């Protein structure tokens, strides 16, 4: 009764050793506020700076230590690369959007890159402006969402290189970020007009909209929760960073509204559906703040904060499948400095060395529940869940 | 109400166009705590960092005129607009300053942040050396810009710059502050942490001066105590310095004191004017203008004039222009230029950049 | 035109987009005459026939 009941109130962060990091990496210097990193349990992808066009460096996770400056990179875009995303159903497939108003999908070799990669598997040309938002469909196979600076949202079938849906008359200003819901039926978007929009892509209808969710003019984010709520991080009129919880059935007032600080930099949230814990990182910040979202009021409980002495340039989150379950690790974060990527281990302290069933509920597997054609018909299915008990050693 | 922002390696000057002095002058430093708090803000920028520097690790986002980390660089700009000027960046055009021979990539990053991060309506970027000549009210001359990061010599004739004659000397006030630090060890005073570096810098700005004859000054200091000066440390302790008052600024004319193979400022000025055409060297000799905070050492102009006169032909009239306000000459010239009626067409609109990109920024700028 | 050389000069509007610019290229007068000479003597007045430059996009 004295202490709010939780399992993650003492989760502490610990950076990996120096030899386990990745140095000598020229991280991209684009002012676009994206994750700048995409990591899957096999590979690590980071957007890098190229003199001509744009490229991102993809290296195996085992390839730690210093990286050769002449290491082959994925240089196919004619403009700087804005964002990258691994395919959830294929760890060897990654999509990239750049300033050249195109999206190109790549197939990485199993052993990594021996020669620079220029030709992609499939090129998507549907945007008139630079594309800085890409989001794979959580359930439907070969389905990709792209949102460029032209305030146009497109749905692509990479398997057939077909534009499934076009959403244009839905965003009056620039779009900040887009996140799918749990089953992939709905996606939420954050726009420059301080309006949070929930849109059905297969129907092209605005489900719910909340105007002036955050009164500040600074960029703000919005993500979907597993239970079906929306977490938005934004700014106040007094330029204070705030965290808000929203009910799609009632958006007249937020469920919670907490203010963190008056620092600048957009707050990138990282949601863990298994633990219902959102990690809030800000661009240029040296600290990571993680909160637990529960039904008990005020529905947003601050757990703790890992603090570093170095600002980060971007952030990549390791999904559950690649975590070290035996060490009671619930999250791994690849902090990106200006010339180094430092993995950070998020660890739940536990006395027992055995498998912790409570810490590790069934997680979505790498197999797609549906297909593009089936999802187009209107079929809805939850992601297939696997067991992490086998990963125990 | 156009904003004039002069961002240097160590100092940042900001204000409003038409004013005679920058409104905001704060150090360009970012501090982070190096200890663990015990009583129940992860960074400090500017004066607040200086006021709390005891428990902070001070870092310069700009090093040798190079942005070593843009994340702290944005903090400096954010601190300038909201915490120093207390104005909305989206409501005022902003005039920016660039170092001579600025890389296009550096300008692009400066341009992109201004229009995207802060959404400024209009902005322009001008050469710091050119702005310094505006404050002096001259159309022809060679300006040496020695600040905190690097020293530059830019000759300008009748409104035309000569990039091929522009020389760069990687030696500025920060290196002097380090040189004053190392030479203070021989007197028994120890300064190692970044917090102590600012204290040494304050001593340099208050007790250092340029001697007309270094050798004669050495003899005077070794045989008299008239050159001794006392400085009070923040903890109440007092220190006394002798020959170090003029030994530290002597590195400007003798870089070998730092082990640098490059030559001094007086010669670096001479090579730059020697590099341009013969018919314009006459005007530059009599139009040497000094700019930058590192030029506030007393007697530097007299030593400047004597040195170049030895290099320059005897028939040649050497005039060293050292206005008392040359510390803010870059800012003062920017405010003057932004107040001109004929400057309104140099502005670059946010909409124009959104449709044209940084290509229009490389043009209309030099 | 120089004294011994004919040099074309090109004015272009800097645009990030590589697609056709509708605003840059409105309807332009074509090579088709609106009216004939005899009709002009009568007093007929007509505007030049306007064409579209979109088809010229490659
Ligand atoms: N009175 C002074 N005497 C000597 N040096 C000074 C004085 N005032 C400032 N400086 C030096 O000038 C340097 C910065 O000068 P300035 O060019 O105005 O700014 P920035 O170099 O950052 O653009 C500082 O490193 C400081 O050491
Ligand atoms: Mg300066």
């Amino acid at each position: 009764k004295v202490v709010r009941q939780s399992k993650f109130r003492h989760v502490f962060g610990q950076p990996v050793k120096n030899d386990q990091c990745y140095e000598d990496i020229r991280v991209s210097r684009v002012t676009w506020d994206s994750t700048f990193c995409a990591v899957n349990p096999k590979f690590l992808a980071v957007i890098v700076e190229a003199s001509g066009g744009g490229a991102f460096l993809v290296l195996p996770l085992s390839k730690t230590g210093r990286i050769d400056k002449a290491y082959p990179t994925v240089c196919g875009h004619t403009g700087p690369v804005l964002d990258i995303d691994w395919c959830p159903h294929n760890d060897e497939v990654i999509a990239s959007g750049s300033e050249d108003c195109t999206v190109m999908v790549w197939q990485i070799p199993e052993n990594g890159l021996t020669s620079p990669l220029t030709e992609p598997v499939v090129v998507l040309e549907g945007h008139t402006k630079r594309v800085g938002i890409i989001a794979w469909h959580p359930t439907a196979r070969n389905v990709l969402l792209s949102a460029g600076c032209d305030n146009v949202v497109l749905i692509w079938n990479v398997g057939t290189a077909e534009e499934l849906y076009r959403l244009d008359s839905l965003h009056p200003d620039l779009i900040y970020n887009v996140s799918w819901n749990h089953n992939g039926s709905l996606f939420c978007s954050a726009c420059k007009d301080k309006s949070v929009r929930i849109i059905d892509p297969r129907r092209g209808t605005l489900v719910a909209e909340r105007e002036k969710a955050h009164e500040g003019a600074r960029p703000m984010r919005a993500i979907f929760l597993a239970d079906g709520k929306v977490f938005t991080t934004g700014f106040s009129r007094m330029s204070e960073r705030q965290l808000a919880l929203w009910d799609p059935e009632n958006l007249e007032e937020p469920m919670a509204l907490q203010e963190l600080d008056s620092s600048n930099g957009a707050l990138l949230p990282f949601y863990d559906p298994d633990t219902s814990v959102v990690y809030v990182c800000g661009k240029g910040d040296s600290s990571i703040r993680y909160f637990e979202i529960t039904e008990e009021p005020p529905y947003i409980h601050f757990l703790n904060t890992f603090t570093s002495k170095e600002p980060q340039r971007g952030m990549g989150s390791m999904p559950k499948r690649g975590l070290e379950v035996s060490k009671c690790e619930i999250a791994r974060f690849y902090k990106l400095h200006e010339r180094k990527c430092e993995p950070i281990v998020m660890t739940v302290p536990r006395k027992s060395d055995l498998f912790q069933d409570d810490l590790y509920p069934d997680t979505a597997g790498p197999e797609a529940a549906l297909e593009a054609e089936e999802w187009v018909s209107g079929r809805d299915a939850d992601p297939i869940l696997i067991s992490l008990r086998e990963a125990y050693v | 109400a156009a904003l004039v922002v002069d961002n240097g390696s160590g100092m940042c000057k900001a204000g409003f166009a038409g004013d005679d002095a920058p409104r905001a002058v704060f150090p360009s430093i970012v501090g982070r705590p190096r200890h663990q708090g015990v009583m129940v803000k992860d960074s400090y920028v500017g004066d607040e960092a200086q006021s709390k520097r005891g428990i902070l690790t001070l870092k310069y986002p700009i090093e040798h005129g190079i942005v070593t980390n843009w994340d702290d660089m944005e903090k400096i700009w954010h601190h300038t607009f909201y915490n120093e000027l207390r104005v909305a960046p989206e409501e005022h055009p902003v005039l920016l300053t660039e170092a001579p021979l600025n890389p296009k990539a550096n300008r692009e990053k400066m341009t992109q942040i201004m229009f995207e991060t802060f959404n400024t309506p209009a902005m322009y970027v001008a050469i710091q050396a050119v702005l310094s000549l505006y404050a002096s009210g001259r159309t022809t001359g060679i300006v040496m810009d020695s600040g905190d990061g690097v020293t530059h010599t830019v000759p300008i004739y009748e409104g035309y710059a000569l990039p091929h004659a522009i020389l760069r000397l990687d030696l500025a006030g920060r290196d002097l502050t380090d040189y004053l630090m190392k030479i203070l060890t021989e007197r028994g005073y120890s300064f190692t942490t970044t917090a102590e570096r600012e204290i040494v810098r304050d001593i340099k700005e208050k007790l250092c001066y340029v001697a007309l004859d270094f050798e004669q000054e050495m003899a005077t200091a070794a045989s008299s105590s008239s050159l001794e000066k006392s400085y009070e440390l923040p903890d109440g302790q007092v220190i006394t310095i002798g020959n170090e008052r003029f030994r530290c600024p002597e590195a400007l004319f003798q870089p070998s004191f730092l082990g640098m193979e490059s030559a001094g400022i007086h010669e670096t000025t001479f090579n730059s004017i020697m590099k341009c055409d013969v018919d314009i060297r006459k005007d530059l000799y009599a139009n040497t203008v000094l700019s930058g905070g590192t030029t506030m050492y007393p007697g530097i102009a007299d030593r400047m004039q004597k040195e170049i006169t030895a290099l320059a032909p005897s028939t040649m009239k050497i005039k060293i222009i050292a206005p008392p306000e040359r510390k803010y000459s870059v800012w003062i010239g920017g405010s003057i230029l932004a107040s001109l009626s004929t400057f309104q067409q140099m502005w670059i609109s946010k909409q124009e950049y959104d449709e044209s990109g940084p290509s229009i920024v490389h043009r209309k700028c030099f």
